[PDB]
């Protein structure tokens, strides 16, 4: 059965029928056709489609999307601004932190996440942040200096840095 | 898009109205779905509905109670759980297991209800319908044979929650609300040892609560295993709360996980008064050894299963008593 | 200039704004969800089959069988045994069976259990030795015994150069099969236009041009009625360098549909369809003198191949191959056998077919070192090929050996002299050697065209167009091929625009495996750069009343040699150029000597032959708990000789992800069967590192300089995986005292090692 | 305000929340994104939205999408059975009753309500059908003939 | 639609002798087609 | 009339689909009036 | 077409042709008429 679902995505207010079976990443990749999101497993073990609900990391495959309903909603797509690349994706992109970019947008949002709560992260804490999320191409090493070079870049200059 | 039933999904914003909702068939309640998504995406379960619990209101305070007792409704995410400041200083197997579940992201909503609550697992039923249709599906679900131990007079699916065992040693009750009203019991007994039938929870009925009792002259800890550093479930899972008197050993408590279709409480009284040597560590190693009953229902080994299961027994009492 | 500068991937910028469409995301509103009926018997033959019920419910479109695809196909010419849709018998569990396409996934799940297939189930095989006993039934009636392939050979006189050794040791290792895992699922989205009876395929293939010939063989329609694109690829290790059946399937269910399927796979169905590294046993046997140098080596190699010929050929003719080059060996003994299972295909999987046995020969050269008194790092520098050029007995021709600078820069980045052997308890060091191909110097169909084809076009506008074949899967290809175009050029990078594997615009390519692409493609890249460049050279110097030679190209600038002008603005000279001309379109080629593809008397001697080798030396630093057993691998140093570094920013990442690769083989992942059922097809039982056990890996590069790659590359992304596993073998040994001879090195298997050895001593 | 909004639109069943100010057109090429009905001008002047409501020709730029709830909507997108022409559009490519293409799907919708109705159309039934509907490219010449084959075609199916 | 890429299609086939459905034709694209004036003056059918 | 024109500014790169006849004149006159280099600029002309 | 494609491929590869066209200088009109070259073409469409 189909019922209301009103949320914030990407910065605007969505107010749609609903099928209330639907997870949260069909709705996003079919129904709103936001392809950034990505499924890499039959569920909740790679972390493809992670997004942002509410600031936090959230399985988008894992999670009914009626369970976000008056929530805001952020995937890959709203990072940059127009066309104008976030410090966040420019230091992905700029140190190689993405090769094949299938995982990337769900590497991404896991690692916004971290940054909005901990602006200045250890490399253990970037670890730890991004746990959950698989990447097959780049043994990691890149993805950590990506997410500490994004850190600095957006960091405070009256903080300690 | 990917397939499931399709069931309606309710979200009631009281316990009242989510009690009622969980009377009709095929009914089921539902916290962040990490657990359950993943299997109904894979067919092990065919709901009419789905009771969302994450938008009842206070279902997931943290607070402390007046007597020091630490309250979680089962709302509260094991991420708030991990991070908590007073838990951590107070009760820190508590935020140790939570933490060790899972990955971040998973806890960034998984539920404190729905971690003790979930799914046994073994490698015939977390699989695809295609794969269990083909096989003949098994006892826990769509068939009548265990494959993993072929007498099949139960399911012997393993139990790998990584909170439990560390609420049990720590005295932890479990409040429960159901059409019959409430109820309260000690934590351990939340579950049954049996695979296809693995908590004490009636139709209609949700935990709703954790209580923690403050600690007194107990330290507690808990100490899982796996192969990669996160996300896996525990091989094994071990929490001790231990007291000590000068040398001698006045109080135990040891909670084993990811061996039994149950999280269990070993007896150890037989260490009671004992000293912590070699000698003792042996016998709680073989207490613990009588108590487990590790199966394959893991794509990994049981000879090391059960290895990792006594020797963390002992690294976990060892690092309470030279503490 | 462009090459050797650090830079980010000319198409980065999609891949992290969530714009760039991979198979799964591309819109086609008109599409059928098409799926299909797998066996869920590991061997059996197929009976009967009705699908009437299934064709009668409503929404089904259409629904196929094996009797629709009445061709094979193999990657091999020589070995095509597997049908789209089985015919007479399946031999995995997985095999497909039967494929529907409906108007949605609820209509399509029900129209597969509509299907009613009868079988008579047969014996199934998970082991070599299984399949191998007498009376076992054949997966194949060519070969009787289930052994796809045997290999025997002999280089020198192995008997009588192991009566001259001083020492001689053999062990036996075990390899455990190891999948994949690219991180985006297996697709096809397949558009068959019926008025005009033309298909266009969107697939997630390393190969579109493997694909192009074998939906056009497998569907017996024309080659120019078929277009293959490849859109973004989230990776492939080697996964999709064959032609899967779903994309066959897709393209049969569209044009029997009479219109559009999307063909989407699960994660289990990825696994399913694997084509990855055998189970491999392997016995290594090596003879050496008191002062360490080799005299001997005899090798065996038994893989479980999976239930079709797939790369079976080339993958055990591999195991062998690479046992030269690296090392100055006298005389080599090389037996293996390639052998049936019922149990998906394997395949072609990073540093194809030559992982185990490096890593075999690498631990027991280490072990014997030990023994003798000679220390690891040591008893290699003392192997190191003599002279270069080398011209190995299996005929390969090495023109670059950057193998001494590697060793020398792991051993002072580790600190191994100050640390090997005088670490804190429970820690440990390893180094090893490994080295592998840039590119199979021979291309699998003798069709006598160039290895390589690059096509430039330059109009009035001043952009460059560049249209490869190539398939970017996450490498850089597209940014390597700019690179080189660029440098010669002289100009920018961001002048070229880069169109990439669609068959109806870009030149064929022979597909991304093998390290082939940026030798050959690099190669091709340059000389049609150098077309370009004499075009416009001749356009400048007439109007600059000057003579061809003495043009320079300078960041965008055509002057005189030494002149006080500056000269002429490329866009100037693209005005020049156009007069007479209108549009420049160039052709570049590039082509592998005769000489580099091996020796025509010894059979089977291409598979190993190639323009020249990556080498990498590394060195890794792990500890061992001996509480649980498990093995955490720390820092690795590692030094590749990748000739020169195009992109030393993709170079790094490229060798950080081979040695990531190699690690996640050497201590967690495995595929486990049950008696033909897959107990691994999930993510979380298939155990691929997470980034917090994963080690932190620094990476020097060392640029020997091959003579004939474009500006003196060489491969760099397979040479550097394999050495993982022997070097945290021997840091394991140092750790905790225990010699696995089983990978990987999981808890499992070192507390068993460790209840052995403390059982005796 | 957005209001429930059921009705079936090219053989498919839809429940969507829409304006209550929503013109048909932009419901059919913005909400569910079928840009095959165009917008040829400024309102209700050349029959360039033509689409069919319960089998009969509708302007959809001249319609709330909230008028044809529980009604039988269909667009150009609908006619062909997969990917294979039906005869009326068989019809118009053949004879060539279209050039640009841009006024063509709003012809054939109208076309095709006429064939429902009237299956054996004379000329001039043909033209009173098409009156609203204006095509700069072919002088209609080939669009009269394209109605005409399409109608034969249908007859001896 | 006056019919050009039809027109180059016809005319180039008929010189190969294949059939028209062997022609592919790809236009207006700057990236990819070479520079043509424009479709005015009604000089497409004789210089194209 | 209609104009789909999409600018990239991390590349500084134009690509237009639009209304035209001409998109070589198109190309010429956006350069030109933008000030912007030929070779950042992509015109395509879709159906019309 | 296909074996005689099979055969030009052969030391060749992906083949790639440029055709052009160009009106002779006469049917451009006479240099030393005032914009003789508007109305200036190879040939005329006629219609009765
Ligand atoms: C790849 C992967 C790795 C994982 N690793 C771990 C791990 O290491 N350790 C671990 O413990 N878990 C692990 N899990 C399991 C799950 O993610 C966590 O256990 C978690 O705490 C689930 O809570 P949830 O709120 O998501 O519950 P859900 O998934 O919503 O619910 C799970 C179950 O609990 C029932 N339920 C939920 N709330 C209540 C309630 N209040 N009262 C009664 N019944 C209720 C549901 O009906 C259902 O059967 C993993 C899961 C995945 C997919
Ligand atoms: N010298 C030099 C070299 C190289 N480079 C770089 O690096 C890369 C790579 O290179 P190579 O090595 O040549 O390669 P190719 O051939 O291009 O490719 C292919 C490969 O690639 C690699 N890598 C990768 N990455 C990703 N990311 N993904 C993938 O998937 C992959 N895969 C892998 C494999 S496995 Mo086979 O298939 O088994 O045979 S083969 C293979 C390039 O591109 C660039 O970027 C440079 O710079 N320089
Ligand atoms: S333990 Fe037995 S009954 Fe339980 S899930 Fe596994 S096979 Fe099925
Ligand atoms: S798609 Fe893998 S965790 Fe969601
Ligand atoms: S960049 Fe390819 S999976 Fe992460
Ligand atoms: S768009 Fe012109 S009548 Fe509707
Ligand atoms: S065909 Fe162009 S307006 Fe009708």
């Amino acid at each position: 059965m189909k019922n209301i679902l009103r949320l914030t995505l990407n910065g605007r207010a969505r107010e749609d029928l609903v099928p209330d079976n639907m997870l949260l990443l069909d709705y996003l990749r079919e129904t709103v056709g936001l392809t950034g999101t990505k499924q890499g497993c039959d569920g909740g073990e790679c972390g493809a489609c992670t997004v942002l609900v509410d600031d936090r990391p959230r399985l988008a495959c894992s999670t009914l999307a009626h369970q976000v309903a008056g929530k805001k909603v952020e995937t890959v797509e709203s990072l940059a601004t127009q066309g104008t690349l976030s410090k966040l994706q420019a230091a992905f992109h700029e140190k190689l932190g993405t090769q094949c970019g299938f995982c990337t947008p769900g590497m991404i949002m896991a690692s916004e996440a971290l940054l909005r709560k901990n602006p200045s992260p250890s490399r253990d804490e970037i670890k730890a942040a991004l746990a959950g999320n698989l990447c097959r191409c780049t043994g990691y090493v890149k993805i950590i200096k990506s997410v500490e070079t994004a850190a600095a870049a957006r960091l405070c200059e009256e903080g300690a840095r | 898009m990917n397939i499931l039933t399709d069931f309606r999904t309710h979200r009631p914003a009281t316990l009242a109205d989510a009690v009622n909702a969980l009377a009709a068939e095929a009914t089921l309640p539902l916290g962040a779905g990490t657990d359950l998504l993943p299997n109904l995406r894979r067919g092990l379960g065919h709901p009419a509905a789905l009771v969302d619990l994450t938008g009842i209101d206070g279902l997931a305070t943290i607070s402390t109670l007046a007597d020091g007792s630490l309250r979680i409704g089962a709302g509260a995410t094991l991420e708030a759980i991990a991070e908590h400041d007073a838990i951590r200083t107070t009760w820190p197997a508590l935020a140790q297991a939570a933490e060790s579940v899972a990955g971040p992201t998973h806890r960034a909503a998984a539920t404190l209800g729905g971690n003790l609550c979930q799914d046994t697992r073994c490698t015939f039923y977390n699989q695809s319908e295609w794969w269990r249709s083909g096989n003949g599906y098994c006892l826990k679900y769509k068939g009548d044979k265990c494959h993993v131990i072929v007498k099949s007079d139960r399911c012997y699916a393993t139990y790998h929650g990584d909170v439990a065992p560390a609420l049990m040693v720590l005295d932890a009750r479990a409040e429960i609300v159901g059409p019959a009203g409430k109820r309260t019991v000690p934590v351990a007994q939340l579950f049954r040892e049996s695979g296809a039938e693995h908590l004490t929870l009636e139709k209609g009925e949700l935990l709703a609560a954790i209580e923690v009792p403050p600690t007194g002259a107990w330290s507690a800890a808990y100490s899982k295993v796996r192969i990669r550093d996160a996300v896996d479930f525990p091989l094994a899972g071990v929490a001790a709360a231990l007291q000590r008197d000068g040398d001698r050993i006045a109080g135990l408590r040891v909670a084993i996980t990811g061996s039994n279709s149950a999280p269990l409480m070993v007896p150890v009284d037989a260490l009671l008064g004992g000293n912590w040597d070699d000698a003792a560590a042996e016998t709680l190693a073989q207490l613990v050894r009588k108590t487990s009953n590790v199966l394959r229902t893991t794509i990994t080994g049981v000879k090391y299963r059960r290895r990792v299961l006594l020797a963390i027994s002992r690294k976990v009492v060892d690092q309470l008593w030279e503490a | 200039g462009t090459v050797g500068v650090r830079t980010p991937l000319v198409d980065g910028v999609e891949k992290v704004t969530g714009k760039a469409k991979y198979t799964a995301d591309i819109a086609a509103p008109d599409a059928l969800v098409g799926r299909i009926l797998r066996s869920p018997h590991a061997h059996a033959r197929i009976l009967a089959i009705d699908t009437s019920a299934a064709e009668a419910l409503e929404g089904v479109i259409a629904v196929c069988t094996g009797a629709e695809t009445p061709v094979p196909f193999g990657v091999l010419p020589i070995a095509e045994n597997e049908y789209p849709l089985a015919r007479d018998k399946v031999r995995y569990r997985g095999d497909p069976v039967a494929a529907v396409a409906a108007i949605d996934e609820v209509t399509a799940e029900k129209a597969l259990a509509l299907i009613k297939v009868d079988y008579e189930v047969l014996p199934a095989y998970m082991t070599p030795k299984a399949a191998m006993k007498a009376g076992a039934i054949a997966l194949h009636d060519d070969k009787p015994n289930n052994i796809l392939r045997e290999v025997h050979a002999e280089f020198g006189d192995v008997a009588a150069a192991f009566a001259e050794a001083d020492l001689i040791r053999e062990k036996t290792y075990t390899f455990a099969e190891v999948n994949h895992v690219h991180m985006e699922l297996n697709a096809t989205l397949a558009e068959y236009d019926p008025v005009r009876d033309m298909l266009t395929l969107n697939t997630t293939t390393q190969v579109p041009y493997y694909v192009h010939l074998k939906v056009a063989a497998c569907l017996q329609m024309d080659s120019a009625r078929i277009r293959v694109i490849k859109p973004f690829l989230g990776g492939g290790f080697g996964a999709r360098t064959e032609a899967l059946h779903f994309e066959i399937i897709a393209g049969l269910l569209a044009r029997k549909a009479k219109g559009t399927v999307r063909l989407l796979q699960t994660r289990e169905e990825t696994f399913i369809a694997h084509r990855g590294r055998p189970w491999t046993e392997v016995k290594m046997k090596i003879g050496l003198k008191k002062d360490g140098k080799i005299a001997a080596l005899a090798l065996e190699a038994t893989q479980a191949g999976g239930a079709y010929a797939g790369y079976g050929i080339i993958t055990i003719l591999y195991t062998g191959a690479l046992m030269h080059g690296l090392y100055h060996i006298p005389a080599i003994k090389h037996d293996a056998w390639r052998v049936y299972t019922n149990t998906p295909p394997c395949g072609a999987m990073r540093g194809h077919g030559t992982v185990d046995t490096r890593a075999a020969f690498e631990a027991l050269l280490t072990e014997m070192g030990e023994e003798l008194g000679i220390d690891s790092l040591k008893i290699r520098q003392i192997n190191m090929l003599p002279q270069i050029p080398y011209v190995t007995m299996y005929a390969q021709r090495v023109m670059s050996y950057g193998v001494p600078e590697c060793l020398e820069k792991v051993k002072a980045a580790s600190g191994w002299e100050e640390r090997k052997g005088k670490l804190p308890k429970g820690r440990g060091l390893g180094i090893a050697l490994s080295h592998f191909v840039s590119g199979t110097s021979t291309p699998k169909h003798w069709t006598g065209e160039p290895h390589a084809t690059v096509n430039l076009k330059l109009d009035f506008d001043g952009g460059i167009t560049l249209l490869t074949g190539a398939a970017d899967i996450g490498q850089g290809s597209n940014t390597m091929a700019s690179q080189v175009a660029a440098e010669v050029l002289g100009v920018r990078l961001s002048r070229i625009r880069v169109i990439s594997a669609d068959s109806a615009l870009t030149p064929k390519d022979n597909g991304s495996y093998s390290s082939r692409v940026t030798f050959m493609v690099g190669n091709a890249s340059i000389s049609a750069a150098e077309e370009l460049k004499g075009v416009l050279v001749k356009a400048a110097a007439k109007k600059l009343d000057a003579r061809e030679e003495d043009i320079e190209v300078i960041d965008e600038m055509f002057m005189v040699s030494g002149s006080q002008d500056p000269g002429l603005s490329f866009q100037e000279v693209v005005k020049a150029a156009m007069v007479d001309s209108g549009t420049i379109t160039v052709k570049g080629t590039y082509t592998c000597p005769t000489e580099f593809q091996g020796d025509k008397k010894i059979r089977g001697s291409a598979i190993g032959a190639t323009m020249g080798f990556c080498y990498a030396a590394q060195v890794v630093e792990a500890s061992v708990d001996e509480i649980t057993g498990k093995v955490t691998a720390h820092k690795v140093w590692v030094a590749v000789d990748v000739g020169k570094a195009l992109n030393p920013l993709a170079v790094e990442g490229q060798t950080q992800g081979g040695v990531w690769m190699g690690m996640g083989q050497a201590l967690s992942e495995e595929t486990v069967y049950d008696n033909g059922r897959m107990v691994h097809g999930n993510i979380l039982d298939y155990r691929v590192p997470t980034i917090v056990e994963s080690p932190d890996i620094e990476v020097i590069i060392v640029e020997s300089m091959d003579p004939n790659g474009p500006f003196g590359a060489k491969e760099a992304s397979e040479g550097m995986l394999a050495g993982f596993l022997p070097a945290i073998h021997e840091a394991v040994y140092e750790a905790v005292g225990v010699r696995a001879t089983d990978f990987p090195l999981s808890p499992d298997r070192i507390t068993e090692l460790l209840d052995a050895k403390e059982a005796a001593a």
